[PDB]
């Protein structure tokens, strides 16, 4: 039996494979069952299942701002994947490798309707969007074109940079923070302005792009584990937050009419989630980032550490979550230059969470352009804006730290 | 320029000088004077500026924290020197068990003098002029330390653990907590006391205790030298490091050396202060010996309790208990935190670990056995203010159970 | 030792007894201690102690709309009584028999100041009112005059009627409901309109 499904890049998919997805999702949308799409969407956000469905304070089901976060999402993708397979989709959920530059949005998601040669009947792409039953509204997407390929040079991409840094962290917890935020970017990119979309925490689940994005995100996590394996650390075991991993994550844990999937329910423990392949019979065609191989990646990572670098750290209360934050370094006397930006996804519904540690951003390149020295004193002004344009009072927000991560001299004594 | 001795070591002649100097210190109306000097630590809060918006001046829960207090001690030492103190301010070695509270501080009246005049002991206490309140101390007898080893007191254990940490940041977290204990002990419930953030600076014990903590911190740097890593350099909290430490930066402090020293980065080299300690020793172990001593600790496996310290708004005591899956529970241990409203909240970037191992063993609970049914280790937290009701746990992050791989980087011998 | 205190009607109280109350309460007001009046007032309402004092959702300490209700209040009066005795009040808290018609409010509570022959110094009645520390306000009272004796005939009074019915109920629970509401009338009567007074649940405790 072909239980082991394979997740491939969306671009890679053949028309046969694409057709299967189109059909499967369409059926998937129709499925009224709990297994059905609408029900599945509920897990991520509104309606909020997280305290027992019959129950008042309804905060969003998803682990965000937590180490648990990748585990929960990983389970979520599988849930969708299993659903499609029931639908009869041959492949696994494809992953949209956002890290690479996109000439244009993928055709599968992008075009409004698929005119299939199967019979010639013109049908709206189920991939394109879905509708929220709860709110009588349809998902919408507004994306900044800017995401389109514009590398400083070649492969170098903001995402690649952001992901790469996450990759470097040996410890999972540190990895997760960087990891999660990079994840946030796509939601913001796709959703943009619309209140109903990837941009909003509640809405995001509805868009079908969500699965594609997460598949990629999960893929990235998987590569990290492989990298850790290469590192020699056990990939499945996580040193940090041992306790948190043991606890199961709902709604998967519910294991009732709410969750039909047996696999996920057993899988609810996050410890279990790590070994994706055995537990979840799914694989990725390749675990690689960009061109680089896993060993390739590790070597590359070492190179980065070698040089001195400067970073800004942000403590994310993540309270007024859905918002974009942009910070620029301004000279004492002279100009400001955009330092960079990060996005936080968060609906009002989501429960409050805060990062145990600071999120680091690599300021260094910008300072170099400025020719600002690490030593020189510059001021960083950061503004957060709501998804809707508006200014959020930064004042409560703690000022970001600027940290310099030096190489210690060139340590002569430890290493030849 | 100056040597620091233990309070016990102080001779009558030496103490007599101190006795007079403090008295004269109290008299000093000037900003350099004691009343003014005290305000530097906390209330009244001059810290951001004299302006109404204000926060506590001292940095707590921050890596800058040891720097600030260290600088603070020098200010007093210089003051005494101006006053004519023969010696550097002594440190009250808290680590050793205290049969009784040191005589110099304890005696309310300083009877001995050639004159044989009776006078109040400036050392005993001071009063807060702004509040027009008086200092008070509520001490627990428990401070008289009893321990199985006898040598290893809680403070000693806590201090030692902090000692074995290459990471400064990690060191500081442990370092600060041990520091906290004394404030709680002396202050007790009294609102106006060491137990209070603002008030605490008034008590003269403050300097004595801080001298010890400073002494220990200095030892750490020396130890680091033994380790061979740069003592001066600090990996994290760089943002904090750069900021100048007020009010020291300000003109309010006449002291010239403190002003240049205001950046905490500079504070590391104590030698610039020009004050030395009679000996750098922690509980009978030489610096060399201590380094040797810590490595052996590493050999044994340990289980840790992780604390995410958000900080509590009022100075608060936290209690920990370990419970079996069944009803049974044991007092895991307790840690104290000091903070006023003025505190201008801070949070620990990293987890504060406490060694659960001993207690678990007492439990006859191995790290392997399962503490709770959901996640393997869930514990019930208890937090209380020094006075007032309990603070809500919900905000606080979940307990972390840590297992610690003993292997550092230590080989018995290199080759020749 | 005269431990057993006796509660008498306020009208009954002799001037000696009255004087003791005046003095005791005054001291009682001053008492900063937890035992003190201000602290005692807190038990009934604001500030709300009922979930642990250091704690957010603060709902009022008193059992109302519950069978428990008379028990709690009974304890409360004793608490005050003990406090006065510490103050040195000879008697027990007097009871204002509201059921009977009132020609006028009792003099003890009513008049603004007691000019005592003890020395001649004119002092505001501590009985008259107290001040709330929490809110920077003073207790006030506005009462409908109508309460003044106007019986249908003789003894018959609304209160008597209301109380009487409560009295009839054999079961405690049924008794309590009738009992509690009758209790409510006085708060409304005395407090009347003012937001700070017997009328308001939080405020009521403050008034003597
Ligand atoms: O994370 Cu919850 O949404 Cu992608
Ligand atoms: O810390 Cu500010 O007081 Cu010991
Ligand atoms: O009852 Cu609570 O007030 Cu008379």
């Amino acid at each position: 039996p072909r239980s082991r499904l394979i997740r491939k890049n969306v671009d890679r998919l053949s028309p046969e494979e694409m057709n299967e997805l189109r059909k499967a999702l369409a059926l998937l949308k129709e499925d009224k069952s709990a297994g059905g799409f609408q029900q599945l969407g509920a897990f991520h956000g509104e309606p909020k299942w997280c305290p027992s469905p019959e129950a008042s304070k309804k905060f969003a089901c998803c682990v965000h701002g937590m180490s648990v976060f990748p585990h929960w999402h990983r389970l979520l993708t599988v849930q969708s994947e299993n659903a499609l397979r029931r639908h009869g989709y041959d492949g696994a959920l494809p992953y949209w490798d956002w890290t690479s530059p996109l000439n244009h949005l993928p055709e599968l998601a992008d075009h409004e309707k698929y005119v299939d040669p199967e019979d010639g009947v013109e049908k709206h792409n189920p991939w394109f969007d879905g509708h929220i039953d709860t709110v009588d509204k349809t998902t919408t997407r507004s994306v900044q074109n800017k995401l389109f390929e514009q590398p400083e040079f070649g492969h170098y991409t903001s995402i690649a940079k952001q992901v790469l840094l996450a990759l470097e962290q040996d410890n999972f917890c540190d990895f997760e923070i960087q990891y999660e935020i990079a994840h946030n970017y796509i939601h913001a990119l796709v959703g943009g302005a619309q209140p109903y979309g990837m941009a909003s925490l509640r809405y995001t689940a509805f868009d079908p792009l969500f699965y594609l994005h997460h598949s990629n995100t999960d893929r990235i996590w998987a590569i990290w584990q492989a990298l850790q394996k290469y590192r020699g650390k056990p990939y499945n075991v996580a040193n940090c937050a041992v306790t948190s991993m043991r606890e199961p994550l709902q709604p998967f844990g519910l294991s009732a009419n709410i969750n039909t999937d047996h696999v996920t329910k057993e899988h609810s423990v996050p410890f279990n989630v790590f070994d994706y392949k055995t537990n979840f019979n799914y694989e990725y065609d390749t675990l690689e980032f960009n061109g680089l191989s896993i060993s390739q990646l590790n070597k590359k990572l070492e190179a980065i550490k070698s040089q001195d670098r400067f970073f800004a750290g942000f403590l994310l209360s993540g309270f007024k979550k859905s918002s974009l934050v942009k910070f620029n370094i301004c000279t004492d006397s002279s100009n400001c230059h955009p330092a960079g930006e990060f996005y936080l996804l968060g609906d009002e519904n989501e429960m409050p969470w805060a990062y145990d540690r600071v999120f680091k951003y690599d300021i260094t390149e910008k300072l170099h352009d400025l020719k600002l020295h690490a030593e020189d004193h510059f001021y960083i002004d950061y503004e957060v804006f709501d998804l809707k344009p508006a200014s959020l009072g930064k004042d409560l927000f703690k000022q970001p730290s600027v940290i310099h991560e030096p190489r210690i001299g060139h340590h002569e004594g430890e290493v030849y | 320029n100056k040597v620091r001795h233990d309070l016990s070591t102080l001779s009558e002649r030496d103490i007599g000088s101190l006795k007079y100097a403090l008295s004269s210190l109290q008299a000093d109306t000037s900003a350099d004077g004691f009343a003014a000097i005290a305000s530097f630590h906390g209330l009244p809060a001059k810290c951001n500026d004299s302006h109404n918006n204000e926060v506590a001046c001292c940095i707590h829960g921050m890596p800058t924290f040891p720097h600030w207090h260290r600088l603070y001690t020098l200010q007093f030492e210089q003051a005494l020197r101006r006053h004519g103190s023969s010696v550097a301010v002594p440190y009250w070695d808290w680590t050793k068990p205290i049969h009784n509270i040191p005589h110099l501080f304890t005696d309310k009246e300083y009877y001995d003098v050639w004159r044989n005049k009776v006078m109040p002991n400036p050392f005993a206490r001071g009063y807060v002029p702004s509040h027009d309140t008086y200092t008070v101390r509520d001490v627990q007898e428990g401070l008289f330390h009893l321990t199985s080893t006898g040598e290893h007191s809680a403070l000693l254990n806590q201090a030692l653990l902090a000692l074995e940490q290459h990471d400064y940041c990690d060191f500081a977290v442990q370092f600060e907590v041990m520091h906290n204990t004394i404030h709680y002990l002396v202050g007790g419930p009294q609102v106006y006391s060491l137990s209070s953030l603002h008030y605490a600076s008034y008590d003269p014990i403050f300097f004595i205790h801080h001298s010890f903590v400073d002494k220990v911190w200095a030892v750490w740097q020396a130890l680091q030298e033994k380790r061979g890593l740069p003592s001066d350099r600090a990996d994290c909290a760089v943002s904090l490091m750069t900021q100048n430490m007020r009010p020291f930066h300000y003109e309010i402090n006449h002291n010239q050396f403190t002003k240049k020293h205001a950046v905490p980065n500079d504070v590391f080299k104590y030698e610039l202060l020009g004050y030395r300690y009679d000996n750098l020793e922690i509980g009978g172990m030489n610096l060399h010996e201590i380094e040797k001593e810590i490595k052996d600790k590493q050999h044994h496996v340990r289980v840790f309790a992780g604390f995410l310290l958000h900080g509590i708004r009022t100075s608060a005591d936290v209690q920990f208990q370990i419970c079996k899956t069944s009803e049974d529970c044991h007092h895991g241990g307790q840690i104290f935190v000091l903070g006023g409203t003025k505190e201008m909240a801070w949070a620990y970037n990293r987890l504060f670990k406490y060694d659960i191992t001993h207690a678990l063993h007492d439990a006859h609970i191995t790290p392997e056995d399962v503490f709770h049914p959901s996640e393997p280790f869930f514990i019930k937290v208890s937090v209380t203010a020094v006075n007032g009701t309990v603070l809500p746990a919900s905000i606080l992050h979940a307990p972390t159970i840590i297992y610690e791989p003993g292997l550092d980087h230590h080989e018995d011998h290199h080759s020749s």
